């Protein structure tokens, strides 16, 4: 819970989390970045944002990464033209509309 | 024995210590071990 | 009973961590904890006592807090943590007494003294401390109904029962095929005794069987089995069943052949040992059940052949005899053992006190009738009673 | 091994000492350490059991840390806290399991399961915590090469023999000299005898001899020596040594004459005692040497002289007994004394789950068998059984 | 004392504690303590030994701090200190020795070598921690003349005493009416004896007495009373009172009557138990007084009658026997159990340095003698030493 | 068992009480605690059955909450309400009809399905609602660890027996004294009946005893106790005791004289009542003595004297009998009785899915051997199932 992190302002577990490449979800009203574009996927550009959170000892600069790929990408030739099957890390927890 | 191992009342220790008939009689019916073995071996020992 | 422990803990652990000389970086922690059960103790009435001959007193409690500002504690430190020790222990002790002596056949594990009411406010929880000791981690097991376990050393388990099962007798008591057997604590003795020595039996076999039900499941049991009980080897005149007359055992002792030892748990054969002698192990029953035959040896040298003729003369009475010992057991339930005190420290304070005998307990907490009829609520009073004894006997030598 | 150890104990203090109103500052290390195990065990995955009927059971460690509270730590604190803590506990019930249930002929103090080598890894010693107890003691200076120590009340030390030997002998069996021993568990229990008391005999002195060799060496013992032995001191039909036939052996009590019993040490002579009864102390030793005497009394009462002609019929025959009783002792190797349950556990763990016969200990852990035979093999594979025994039982009844 | 029990103690916990991965917060506070006792230490020389073959040595100490600044210990840091910890712990050892193998008739309780009268100083105070263990609970208490306990399984109470009293006897040794007894270790097994089975005695009853004292008063004492003496229960031949003949004793085993145990403190009755078997509680006492009757019986079975005629040639003859054994006691002063090993301590090193027998206990320590004279600078000097065996015991296995 | 009981609680309340042109302000917290639980279900998936031919279902939850804006309900929000209520009574079903059909031998109170294991985590804690049902309230009270007591009316305490003993017996079966008994549910019948109307018995009085123990203690119980057993009071012709033979019985009925009535807890009489009849009271006991005597009329007119002759020949056999029946009583242990259908509704859900016989309860659930064998894991199982038939049988009828 990013919100009991934050209050409780002790790091240890999540640092040695994202030090030993352990799975998890940090959950809370985060804000996230909309990125449409495939070689910004395919750079592994998602998974390089939590660094700060080691760094800095806050989680309120926690910013995820959404990738939005469409047919007005762009890049979206990358994804027609080749056979690989799009793939990120990093996942946004997030509900469609109703 | 009886003192230690049941708790009698102060009027019953009285009542023993005088040698109360109603308050034996009484331990007797309640069925009191010590009390019918003391009583017991009396009669035994009233051999001839 | 968890604030009544963890009181006693606390006062165990002042006289002896607190020593002079000692650093108080060895007693911080403990000095927080005095200071709070001073705290939580301060400005509170007890009353304790009024049964039987157990005196009536009043606790009133207004100390001070054990200072802080020391790096090692001095003779004046000290001095003053003895002097208001010394208060805390007596009340302790008069609490646990007074416990101790009381039953109730509703709610048995409840407090029933008015201390250990009081105590039992949510006020006083602030001292609890550390739940460490066995009796007290049982305690809250059993307040939890997790699964809790005693580890007793030589548990007393069987009912004192000395006695005799004839099979075949007469008037005369003259040809008799039977068992005898003691039961007493953790040991079970028991032999078969026939007088013709199977003469005149099947495969001249004679087939004898004890069944001893405990009161409770023992679990991991080491129990020691040897193929003679020696304390049904020696002449007797023994009473007859009705008590009219005495008859004459003269023993003579074989080897128990066929020996079949079955530790069984509701009916089921959990273990069985045959032919087996010295350290088994019953992982978990409620039952035993001994088997043996006395078998008439087939070669004898004249000296055998005498001792057992065809004729009804019998002389000598083949005999044939098992010790079972528990050595160690462990038992959801409480019991008194061999190592243990608190059976003697709860009779003890009654005794002593001359408590008047209650509707839950057996005049002077006779074990025979205890562990004979261990009804649930005995069951819960005892274990009250052996917690609160363990709690006395932290602080009192 | 020790982090195993260390998980109980911390598994163990968190029970004992995370309960509702206690001070912050009696569990703050205590949940430092805590934390520090659920950080160390988090995203490791572990698997046990899988041999026999025990079930294979997967472990995943998903575990928030222990939170704080400014003074006294609450009910919601305790109950975050004792979700965690049974699932641990369950974890560590089955390693341990795990490992009681194998064995290994070629090191067999090396971890056996699966779970045990994981955390032997060195990414888990953070996970160490205080290693109190007596086994991991025990278990830390035998790694390190050093002497150890285990105390023992009433080690069973002795295999189990109930046996005879006959000096003197005829096919009759009327006229023996010899001498008829049990050896159980901590106790020897030895008879001479003589049908014709020593009538035809130098001095009229019958010399009899009793040497018991222990498999471990024994020190600081206390030992209790009396005069007779009670089990064969009462009329008996034995069989031959061949199984042929059976012999009658009807014993009158004498005093045994120069007992003199020397407590040996590779053979040199450790301890001796001429004839003195009670206690007494042996502080070294691997073997024991009974050595007694009949002498026919010189000077006999009428009734005595009857009994004891100068003839061949010999209807009572003269025996002098000795037993001895080691109350306690202490072995460098591991034993099943009368008081600790860890032989129990153990083989109620392998009889519960059915575990094969395996290639170093004997069927059903028979302790007369592993004592007879105890290889150092063995004994590698004893000690490691128990010590993770008792890790076991720190933190199930 | 209090200062060698702190040496003792910190050694202990840094060999338990101070190990290689374990966080620096659950040793702080422990090296902190060792690096004050080893600041206290520092540039202090002792001597010890020089009675019998203790070799003398001397001590030195000038060692250096340990570390206080890593977040985890590593192998350097517990190397470290296992350099100094050897070396404490064969000073603390030698010492430990060294009090143990002295004496004193006067001021026996006060340390007898020279290292612990240096030890005595107030400059060591600093080394005091915490004294948490029984026996220097005992010595705190002691010294502070509070009352004292300590619990004792099957207490070593009894000075050893096997015996007859005839109080009925003939030169010829035919018809004999008396008792037989042994007192040993914790067990009393007495039985009276008729020969003639109250043919002519009144009221065809035989009255029988048993007085055991004790040279320190138990408390709270659990005892096992079982209605026979089965080491009195066997044909035996006894020598006579002066040792000129010997007498024949061929016993048949009645049940005994009427049987009473009392409990005496001070000759004053505590408890009296009538015809009660099993367990029983003692809560104080010094004097054990058992009394039982051999009733001959009224109706008799022909096989019966046949064994106890009218006239002299009496061939069996009647016995009745009582079996008491001391299961768990309280006593204010220190003895031997079966369960301690601190009096086989003391004996094997006194017996290992060949220490010339000195002017208040016993040759070679002997038991039955030090109980059957258990006077108070004996207590005081056993005491002592039982106590810095139980030092040493924490150190050395 | 808990999230079961307000699952089943909730979905009542809302059939109850969720009914059209209802004022919201009447289900305004019924519809708070049903969106809860809407929302705690939401995303879960469940299995239940794979027993027996107990179909494996699925469930899963994805539901809209209700509305809480109307002022009065109309038909649509009944309609919209109805059609989640349908869905989760079937899975509240399906739960607690696998809870049911299911049963173990060790840990018999905790859950057994899978469902309800799931239910037991503590993120279905928010379904908790009430707790005001009989069995769920001494549910809670006994995981508490507080006084529980169940109130019957007719409990069936006795297991099914119907039986006679005979103290005087011939092989003709011509001169008979004994007696007969059926106990069965809450009653006991008994009639002693001699044949001879003691004309040779002492002061023509023949005792008669019968005694009846129960599995479980039984308080606050209302009997009636009627002086006649209608049962036995007609001529019979029953088998021997071996079924060799038959035997004839012609009673004539005699008034039972001093009649006594004891109601025994651990064997001590707690009620006893003399020549009383109709309505008593047994507070708390575990046994039932009766005894009563047949005493010969003293005086007799010639028809009645004509009956009872001095001689063999006896065409009409003097009985005597009780009645005794358990109106109504409290137990601590569930128990079957008259008012109640929970026994019913587990073994009609047993027989309907044909569930293979398990390892703790008899064959069809037979009530008479379980109440003869009524063990702890009996009791926690039979509690268990019971439990979840009234939750059950809150919402299916
Ligand atoms: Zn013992
Ligand atoms: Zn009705």
């Amino acid at each position: 819970n990013l919100e009991e992190l934050m209050r409780t302002g002790s790091y240890a577990q999540i640092t040695n989390m994202l030090l030993n490449n352990q799975p998890v979800a940090l959950v809370g009203a985060l804000p996230f970045v909309t990125d449409s574009s495939v070689i910004s996927l395919i750079a592994i550009l998602d998974a390089t944002v939590f660094a700060q959170i080691v760094k800095l000892r806050k989680v309120d600069t926690l910013k995820p990464i959404l990738y939005k790929i469409n047919s007005d990408s762009n890049d979206f030739y990358l994804v027609a033209n080749y056979d690989w099957v799009p793939i990120s890390t990093t996942k946004v927890y997030k509900q469609v509309p109703v | 024995n009886l003192n230690d191992n049941y708790g009698i009342s102060r009027q019953q220790a009285f009542n023993l210590l005088r040698s109360d008939p109603r308050v034996l009689r009484e331990f007797i019916n309640q069925d009191n071990p010590i009390i019918r073995n003391r009583i017991e071996q009396l009669i035994m020992q009233c051999r001839l | 009973m968890d604030v009544l422990y963890s009181l006693s803990k606390t006062l165990k652990d002042a006289r002896d961590k607190i020593v002079e000389g000692t650093l108080y970086s060895n007693v911080s922690d403990l000095i927080q904890q005095f200071n709070q059960m001073i705290i939580t103790m301060n400005g509170n009435e007890f009353q304790t006592g009024g049964i039987g001959n157990l005196p009536i007193r009043n606790w009133n409690f207004n100390f001070g807090l054990l200072g802080t500002t020391l790096l090692n504690l001095d003779a004046n430190y000290v001095e003053t943590a003895r002097n208001t020790i010394d208060y805390f222990v007596d009340f302790v002790d008069n609490v646990c007494m007074d416990e101790m002596v009381r039953e109730s056949q509703r709610n048995g594990i409840a407090p029933q003294s008015d201390s250990l009411r009081k105590l039992s406010a949510i006020k006083f929880k602030r001292i609890n401390f550390d739940n460490s000791s066995e009796y007290i981690e049982n305690w809250n097991l059993q307040n939890r109904r997790q699964r809790t376990g005693f580890t007793f050393h030589k548990p007393n388990i069987f009912p004192y029962s000395a006695s005799f099962t004839l099979n075949r007798s007469q008037p005369a008591h003259d040809n008799l095929m039977g068992t005898m057997w003691l039961n007493a604590g953790s040991e079970i003795q028991v032999a078969g005794f026939d007088y013709s020595c199977a003469i005149n039996a099947p495969a001249n076999i004679q087939q004898f069987e004890h069944i001893v039900p405990l009161r409770r499941v023992l679990t991991t049991a080491t129990i020691t089995l040897l193929p003679d009980a020696e304390r049904f080897s020696f002449p007797r005149v023994i009473n007859s069943a009705d008590g009219a007359t005495t008859w004459f055992f003269n023993p003579v002792i074989l080897r128990p052949n066929n020996v079949e030892v079955e530790f069984l748990l509701n009916g089921q054969i959990i273990n069985t040992y045959q032919a087996r002698f010295g350290t088994i192990v019953a992982r978990n029953f409620d039952t035993i059940r001994l088997s043996f035959q006395l078998m008439r040896p087939p070669n004898m040298t004249p000296a055998v052949a005498v001792l057992f003729p065809n004729a009804q003369p019998f002389e000598h009475h083949a005999t044939v005899g098992l010790t079972l010992r528990i050595e160690s057991a462990v038992c959801e339930s409480v019991l008194a053992d061999a190592s243990e005190t608190l059976l003697a420290n709860v009779t003890s304070v009654r005794q002593e006190y001359a408590i008047p005998v209650g509707p839950v307990f057996p005049p002077g907490m006779n074990w025979t009738d205890l562990i004979t009829n261990y009804s649930p609520s005995r069951e819960d009073n005892l274990q009250r009673v052996f917690t609160v004894a363990s709690i006395r006997s932290m602080l009192i030598k």
